[PDB]
Formats: C-alpha cells, structure tokens, sequence
C-alpha cells in the first residue's frame, strides 16, 4: 500500500529512478499520464492517471480465494506544485477531477508535491484525475519557470512481500532442498510439502492458499525449484512526462 | 456493552483500536475504517465455542464508513489481525466474559 511505502521509504523515489513500490511489487505493467504540455503559474490543471489490466482475470486474495483488484499510485509533482485546494478548481473542471479532497493524501508533510492514491477498487477507477495546482515563481524563490518532469509510479493488484520481509501469498514459493515428493496436504494451504531429501531427512515446505501447485507426488524436485506458479494478476509501472511551467503573457 | 473496532489511528497508523476490547457472551464488537485502509476481518482463531476462523471476512471495505457489526456469546478472548497491515503491527483481541 501507498502507506507502507510512507513507512519504509522516506523518499520515494530512487537514485535510479526506481520507485519504492517496486520492492513489493515484483512484476511491471504498464502506467500512463497524461497533462497538458505547459501550464501557467498559479494554475489549476489535470493530470490523468491510468492503471491498465484485464478486469476479467481475477487476483488471489488474503484468504486464498480469487477477488477483484485495487489500485493506487504515486505521483511525483515538481517542487511547489500540489493537489489543488477545492476553492482553487475552477467550475467546468470539478466534476471532472477526483473527489479533489478525499482521493489524494501527501507523501508527507514536506512532501505535498508527491501525490499518493489508493487502494481503490480498479473497477471504479479507469482513470484517476488530480486536480493540480501550479506554483507561482515570482512568489515562490525555490520554484522558477522552465520544463520540469513528473514521475509516475502506479500500481494494480497485492503485493509479492510485506514489510515483515516475509512473503505474501500472493507469491511463487520454492524447493528448500532438492528431494523427492512423499506427500502434500491441503486446506488450500499445502500446508506442506514434504520433500525427502538425498541422505534420509525429510522436509517441509510450507505454502499458503492461493498458489497453485506446479508438482505432484512423488515428484524429484531441486533445491529453489518452483513447487508453485506464480499467482500474480497485476504489476507496478512507471512513467515519466514532462510539463512546461510557461510565463504569463 | 456494545463496543466498535476502528482500524488505524489518527497517528496514520494501521492497528486495531483499541488494541484490547472486552466484551460478554451476548454483546456485540463493532468495526469502523480509521483510515490507512483499506482493511477487513482476518481474525486468528477463538476457542472453542465460536467460529474465527469462518467469521473472517476478506470483503475489503474500501469504502471507510463502518464495516459491519457482530454480536458474539463464546466465552473467551478472541484473535484476530489485518490481512494487509499484518507486518505493520494491526493486531487486536476481544474478550467475552
Ligand atoms: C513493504 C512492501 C510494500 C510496499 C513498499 C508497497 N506495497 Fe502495496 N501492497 C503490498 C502487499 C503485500 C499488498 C497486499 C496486502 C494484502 O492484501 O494482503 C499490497 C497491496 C497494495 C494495493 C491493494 C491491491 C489490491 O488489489 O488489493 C495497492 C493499490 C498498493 N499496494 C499500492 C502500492 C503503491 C502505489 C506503493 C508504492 C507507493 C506500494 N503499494 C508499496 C506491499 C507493499
Ligand atoms: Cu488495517
């Protein structure tokens, strides 16, 4: 969730470029943002946010079975620009943006220009409008006019680890030793696998429900070998675009 | 008396509050949306009498307002935690004495 990224990284937003979801959220899929080409000073414009994936497949859930997807994201505003103050949106538009309060929460208190959203059911939310709110340079020392790049981060469907580092189920799990396969046992859980290794020992593995497994009994399998597919229906993704902070006149 | 559970704290921090509850056989536990959502009921497991690992309700309440309410009798102190915010520290129990 967008608040565990709060909790684990005070900057969102790798060196790289990386963005933090990313260690959770193992696979990518697509992000797009869209914004008009400049804006002027203290301006109100949408940036449009949108989180593709097929809404007929379905993720496996906490508790195994198959469910819909959330989604969320973060998006990554120059300095001095913030989500819009609801007396700034101007009348056409605030039908047309997100629910300009609710929706949208600050990475942090210094941090109002790193907009987070989410989770929302990915039903409702094809497209997620924030209503943005300009800068204004001749005020503003920190902030000068010129071209300026927007990060977005945007995410569908549950993390592969938590913030306990332990893995969610939502995740392939593997082989610890390499063996043969004596037996598994389910209430969705397996909960073991048992594996007889090389030299006598026996092991078990232990997986939770919603993952699939890949191998039956008496089955050879190596050590880190995937005992399970990967249950995984959604991504995170990132994209970049840029915004002209034009002069007046 | 009946009782409600809020999940997260005001400090935008995902727990079950209050983070204790108690309760008798025939009163009801309530579950609200703090924020930091969104959450739902995964409790842990009860003794026996009642049934927590069936009363666990994976139905994500995105919409914050107020889950639902569930009354209980089993006596004994009951388990539960959040799904998502498992690592996050959003545990909690209720007693029914
Ligand atoms: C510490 C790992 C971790 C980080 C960091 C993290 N998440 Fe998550 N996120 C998860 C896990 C695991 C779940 C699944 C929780 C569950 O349902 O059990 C989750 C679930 C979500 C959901 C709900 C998805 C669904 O279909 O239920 C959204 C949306 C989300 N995260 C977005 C993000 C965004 C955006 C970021 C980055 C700003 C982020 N997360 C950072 C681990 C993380
Ligand atoms: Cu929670």
């Amino acid at each position: 969730y967008p608040f565990y990224a709060q909790y684990n990284y005070d900057s969102p937003r790798e060196a790289t470029g990386k963005i933090v979801c990313a260690n959770c959220h193992l696979a990518k899929k697509t992000v797009e943002i869209e914004v008009p080409q400049a804006v002027l000073p203290d301006t109100v414009f949408k940036a449009v946010v949108k989180v593709p994936y097929d809404l007929d497949i379905q993720q496996v859930q906490a508790d195994g079975s198959p469910s819909g997807l959330n989604v969320g994201a973060v998006l990554m505003l120059p300095e001095g620009f913030k989500l819009a103050p609801p007396e700034r949106v101007d009348e056409e538009l605030m039908e047309e943006v997100g629910d300009f309060y609710y929706l949208v929460t600050p990475y942090s208190e210094t941090d109002e220009n790193i907009l987070l959203a989410g989770p929302l059911p990915g039903e409702d939310y094809q497209e997620m409008i924030f209503p943005i709110l300009s800068p204004n340079p001749a005020t503003d020392a920190g902030v000068y006019f010129g071209k300026y790049s927007i990060h977005l981060g945007g995410n569908r469907g549950r993390g592969q680890v938590y913030p306990t580092g332990e893995l969610s189920n939502n995740n392939a799990f593997s082989a610890s030793i390499a063996g043969t396969i004596a037996a598994i046992e389910d209430n969705g859980f397996g909960f073991d696998v048992t594996i007889q290794p090389e030299d006598g020992d026996a092991v078990v593995t232990s997986i939770l429900p919603g993952p699939e497994l890949i191998v039956a009994v008496g089955d050879t399998v190596e050590a880190g070998q995937l005992l399970t597919t990967n249950p995984n229906v959604g991504g995170f993704g990132q994209m970049d675009s840029e915004i002209v902070l034009q002069s007046s006149s | 008396a009946s009782v409600q559970i809020k999940m997260g704290t005001d400090k935008y921090a995902p727990l079950y509050e209050p983070k204790a509850l108690s309760i008798s056989a025939g009163d009801t536990v309530e579950f609200v949306m703090n924020k930091v959502g969104p959450h739902n009921v995964i409790f842990d497991k009860v003794p026996a009498g009642e049934s927590a690992p069936a009363l666990s309700n994976t139905k994500l309440a995105i919409a914050p307002g107020s889950f639902y309410s569930v009354t209980l009798g089993t006596p004994g102190t009951y388990s539960f935690y959040c799904t998502p915010h498992r690592g996050a520290g959003m545990v909690g129990t209720i007693t029914v004495e």
